[PDB]
């Protein structure tokens, strides 16, 4: 594995993304310069799922969510591969368009149906339904029931709250 | 005091040789302007070796702008024939397409002010057309109006397509590449055979 | 046609304005030839060609 | 004549002797490239559309108007003639309609 | 003929006693059964020879039946069994392990690409051969040496290369002969018959032809490569230059049809004319071959095993992978922009559902057509779904209750109708 | 190391020999092309000896097979001298 990072080092310096990407993966088999490596093999050029995740996971951990951005929607519109997700809908979330992509998102993904109604939750009716379509699980139908209290809604939880705690007991 | 440095290096001329000062504004802002009247200003002074030498040190993204700037001033209907060549040269060192369309402009209004001893520097024109398009083999390039002062747009040369036959009656002389060129060809022959007539008849 | 390019490279080729249309004229004239019956080669010739032109630019520009 | 639905079949026959939209009621792309007239155009789009070529289909959009995949596609039309240089143009002109923009300068190299 | 609904029901009464997985593959041997029945025996001459082809692809729907029951097991005995639960040991490698240990790791770790590869290999199952001995493609051309009409008559060397060449030495035959081997070898490469296609070019005196098949395997050296440990070093260690070697060979003209064609499957490109005869299972097959060999290319790209200078025509080839879905949607397309028939066939919808792996999603949708008065036509589309959902909840628990009690309520009715008393009343 | 030694050991003189040889005729130089693989190929462009070729440099027990299957069909019957050096023994 030490001659395979000398044909690699060599081959670097004659021209290459995909040796600085091998130096990541034999890195992989000291994080810190992987990682770098990694962000100069993306910097070079677009390539494998492996080399998109090693890079996005690295930036991510170094909560530097805009260049995990940056290489997650190279990789998506490139078209190598995207099927990041958490990443892309999750920073939208904290940013607080977005709407489109939690649409994109949802078209049974269960932290996805909830990140979706937090973010309608900073952008009444609507989030009592969201919780009634939701519902429609014990922790589910009390968690409903409770934010129904909140809107205001005592005669429908009392009935929803009891049809699940006699469901359940 | 910028826009003083401006109107005060203008009415000199002299200090307006600063190529490396012209160059600094562009790249900072968008103040074109400047160094369109300012080395309008040193082509006025008119030391054109010296002066083209000068945007080989500018930066090509500005000197493509500056001279295509310059070219359609350069179609100022002069007897400065040189500006052309200088601009050809330029072009040159870019693509090349743009100094066979400009050779086709200065061929139009050559034609159109008055003929006859205009015949032989047409068969010129016809031999520079004809070496511009051996350069430039494989590569294709349009023509709009026939100079600037552009009111058409590009037109292309893959949309043979119509509609109903009213869309087929846009004047379709963008793609005037090597189809038009052999029609100059023939008004090349046409000028021979009208020569060799003429000298048959003393 | 060499010579006479190394001549024009010697002398710029400022004048020859014709010589280019000339040169075409030669071009077609080898076309025929070919048809009747070294590309590299005949490019660089087209280039050598083009150096006289812009020195006869240069000309009108001074 | 008792109903059925030859009329389409019949004035195409006509066309063809001496016209797409009748058709309607590879030949759209070609039909695309000669018109590299814009209501016809987005006419043709929509009947595209209730066919559903898509890559060309997605082509024809971006001509009408995530977006670095959409530079990708145009690349990819441009790399698969007068009329093909002419179209090469537009997509150029459209590159530079996007740049005025790092991916349009890639784009353009 | 009407003890059908015994024998998947019979089926049905082993399951309580025994096992899940057996009963589909009694599913696909029951329903092959009654294929060889309606097919058996039918005998036609003249105008009824039509007639009975016409039983046959009635029939052709229990065959169809048959097929669609083997890949169900097929798919679902890999995504549910324990063989998609194993050490990474196949994927784990070294830079000095071979191209060939790098396929066998991405087949491994790729459970999408490797469910591609249980389609292609289904395919290949269900694929006409043409007769060696008893059809003019081998019985006939059992020519004692290759080229023997060329070399008896004149009309410089013996070589397949000397005609591309030049020009026009093969005599008439020659060609005819070789259009008849050529054919024979393409059906065999299409139904997998590697072996007997290298078996068929040795005998028939064609060593050439032979040697361009054994490039289909990568480089294994046994002693670097410890994981799958053979004996001798096998496959070529320029696959990238064998693989554009044999796309240009098939490029160029000059060849026969089905000679291109062959070195077209194996590049992993399109064909052209030999596709105008190419069915719906036939169409499938090659544009997921297409799949498989630019899948594997850009593996071996991003790991670097690929060397510069065995890309000779990049330009030439489709980098480009589509998806399983994509495949599918293409392939329905007909040619001349109409719904294909074969795809719209009720039994073949329900086999590219499988592999797509929404089943669950057409069960549901189905019983709709139900309500809406719609399936009732096609006898065994009702039967179909019925035997499907029961073994997809056996297997699995998965299609909707509500979904189950209407197929098995529909289902029930007709057992009445049919009068099977003890089986419909038990439904 | 010693490969690609002996192929600059055998340089110039299949330098500008072999450069005259290619602007020049015939075969042969298919033969001197392998000597010197791809840039060879791609000059060539024989499908079918295009493949095997791409088994040079290959230690592979290709060799015997080929070998002698391809010198038998030609007894039955600048190719047998490509397939002597993917025999392994010239």
């Amino acid at each position: 594995i030490q001659r395979y990072v000398e044909n690699a080092q060599n081959s670097a310096s004659s021209p290459k993304s995909m040796k600085g990407f091998l130096f990541a993966r034999l890195y992989y088999e000291e994080y810190e310069l992987a990682k770098r490596s990694v962000s100069s093999y993306i910097s070079v050029q677009e390539r494998d799922p492996k080399a998109h995740r090693f890079l996005g996971q690295l930036f991510e951990i170094e909560g530097n969510v805009e260049k995990a951005v940056g290489c997650y929607k190279r990789s998506l519109e490139l078209n190598p591969t995207q099927k990041l997700t958490l990443r892309i809908a999750e920073l939208i979330c904290t940013l607080n368009r977005a709407e489109y992509w939690v649409e994109r998102a949802s078209k049974g993904s269960p932290e996805i149906y909830r990140l979706k109604e937090q973010l309608l939750s900073s952008q009444w009716n609507q989030l009592f339904d969201l919780i009634q379509a939701e519902l429609f699980d014990v922790y589910v139908n009390l968690k409903l029931v409770d934010l129904f209290l909140s809107n205001q809604r005592l005669e429908e939880a009392v009935l929803h709250c009891l049809k699940p705690e006699r469901r359940a007991l | 005091l910028r826009t003083r440095i401006f109107k005060h290096h203008l009415d000199m001329g002299h200090n307006n040789q600063a190529y490396d000062a012209l160059t600094q504004i562009p790249d900072p802002s968008r103040q074109l302007d400047c160094l369109r009247q300012l080395v309008v200003v040193l082509c006025e002074r008119s030391q054109l070796q010296d002066l083209v030498e000068f945007p080989y040190v500018n930066l090509h993204n500005e000197v493509v702008g500056i001279i295509e700037s310059r070219a359609r001033a350069v179609d100022l209907m002069t007897h400065n024939y040189y500006e052309l060549l200088y601009a050809f040269h330029i072009y040159r060192h870019n693509y090349r397409k743009a100094g066979s369309v400009m050779f086709e402009y200065g061929m139009r209004l050559g034609r159109e002010v008055r003929t006859l001893r205009g015949l032989q520097k047409q068969v010129n024109s016809y031999l520079a057309c004809l070496n511009c398009l051996r350069l430039i083999r494989p590569e294709y390039a349009w023509i709009v109006q026939p100079v600037s002062g552009a009111v058409y747009e590009r037109p292309g040369a893959s949309p043979k397509r119509n509609y109903d036959g009213e869309s087929s009656a846009v004047p379709s002389s963008s793609q005037i590449e090597i189809l038009e060129l052999r029609d100059l060809e023939k008004e090349y022959v046409l000028a021979q055979t009208r020569l060799t007539l003429a000298k048959h008849n003393p | 046609l060499t010579l006479l390019l190394d001549a024009l490279p010697l002398l710029e080729q400022k004048q020859v304005i014709f010589s280019a249309e000339q040169t075409y004229e030669l071009m077609r004239c080898l076309e025929d030839r070919m048809a009747a019956k070294i590309q590299k080669q005949d490019s660089s010739i087209d280039n050598t060609k083009v150096e006289m032109l812009r020195l006869a630019l240069a000309r009108n520009l001074a | 004549c008792v109903p059925a639905q030859w009329v389409h079949e019949a004035k195409a026959i006509r066309s063809r002797r001496d016209y797409l939209l009748k058709g309607h009621q590879k030949l759209v792309t070609r039909h695309l490239a000669a018109d590299a007239s814009f209501l016809g155009e987005l006419s043709n789009p929509e009947h595209c559309k209730h066919i559903q070529l898509d890559y060309i289909r997605v082509i024809d959009m971006l001509n009408l108007i995530g977006c670095e995949l959409e530079k990708l596609h145009t690349k990819v039309m441009s790399l698969c003639y007068t009329a093909k240089d002419r179209l090469a143009q537009s997509e150029m002109a459209k590159r530079v309609a996007n740049i005025l923009q790092p991916p349009e300068s890639m784009s353009d190299s | 003929t009407m003890s059908m609904y015994p024998d998947f029901l019979k089926s049905f009464l082993e399951h309580p006693s025994s096992a899940v997985f057996e009963l589909i593959e009694q599913y696909e041997a029951t329903c092959n059964t009654q294929i060889t029945l309606l097919k058996k025996i039918v005998k036609r001459v003249t105008p009824g020879q039509q007639k009975f082809s016409k039983t046959a692809s009635i029939l052709w729907l229990l065959q169809q039946e048959m097929v669609t029951w083997r890949l169900i097991a097929a798919l679902y005995r890999d995504r549910i069994q324990s063989a998609l639960e194993e050490e990474n040991m196949f994927e784990i490698a070294a830079p000095n392990a071979s191209e060939k240990t790098i396929v066998d790791k991405l087949f491994q770790r790729d459970t999408l690409v490797r469910q591609s590869q249980l389609v292609v290999d289904w395919l290949e199952s269900i694929a006409k051969d043409e007769v060696g001995d008893f059809s003019d493609n081998i019985e006939y051309y059992a020519k004692s040496v290759y080229w023997e009409n060329t070399l008896h008559t004149l009309k410089s060397e013996l070589d397949p290369d000397a005609p591309i060449r030049q020009k026009l030495p093969l005599d008439d035959l020659d060609r005819e002969d070789d259009i008849r081997l050529l054919k024979y070898l393409f059906t065999l490469i299409r139904a997998g018959m590697t072996d007997e296609a290298q078996r068929l070019c040795k005998r028939c005196g064609q060593a050439w032809r032979a040697a361009t098949l054994e490039g289909w395997k990568l480089y294994h050296d046994a002693n670097i490569n410890g994981g799958t440990e053979l004996q001798a070093v096998e496959g070529n260690p320029y696959r990238c230059v064998w693989k554009t070697c044999c796309w240009r060979m098939a490029e160029d003209e000059q060849f026969n049809k089905y000679e291109r064609a062959i070195y077209a499957t194996l590049s992993g490109n399109l064909k052209q004319l030999l596709p105008v005869c190419e069915s719906w299972e036939d169409t499938v097959w090659a544009h997921f071959k297409v799949m498989v060999d630019s899948l594997v290319e850009q593996e071996i790209r991003a790991s670097i095993i690929s060397f510069n200078e065995a890309n000779e025509l990049p330009r030439e080839y489709l980098e480009a992978n589509w998806t399983l879905d994509s495949v599918f949607e293409e392939l329905q397309a007909t040619d001349k922009k109409r719904v294909l028939e074969e795809n719209r066939e009720h039994y073949h919808i329900i086999q590219k559902f499988v592999i797509l792996a929404d089943v669950d999603g057409l069960m549901d949708e189905f019983s709709e057509w139900l309500s809406n008065g719609k399936n009732l036509l096609l006898g065994h589309l009702l039967r179909f779904m019925t035997h499907l959902l029961l073994f997809f909840r056996t297997l699995g628990l998965q299609a909707k209750e509500e979904v189950s009690v209407e197929v098995l309520k529909t289902y029930i009715q007709r057992l009445i109708n049919e009068k099977q008393i003890e089986l419909i009343a038990f439904y | 190391a010693f490969s690609h030694w002996l192929a600059h050991t055998a340089e110039e003189r299949i330098e500008e020999e072999v450069s005259l040889y290619g602007p020049e005729r015939h075969v042969e130089a298919v033969f001197s092309f392998l000597t010197g693989i791809s840039d060879a190929c791609r000059l060539a462009q024989d499908h079918r000896l295009s493949l095997l070729l791409s088994q040079m440099v290959g230690s592979q027990e290709m060799r015997e097979l080929i070998s002698l299957q391809l010198v038998d069909w030609n007894k039955l019957q600048e190719r047998l001298r490509v397939f002597c050096l993917l025999s392994g023994t010239p």
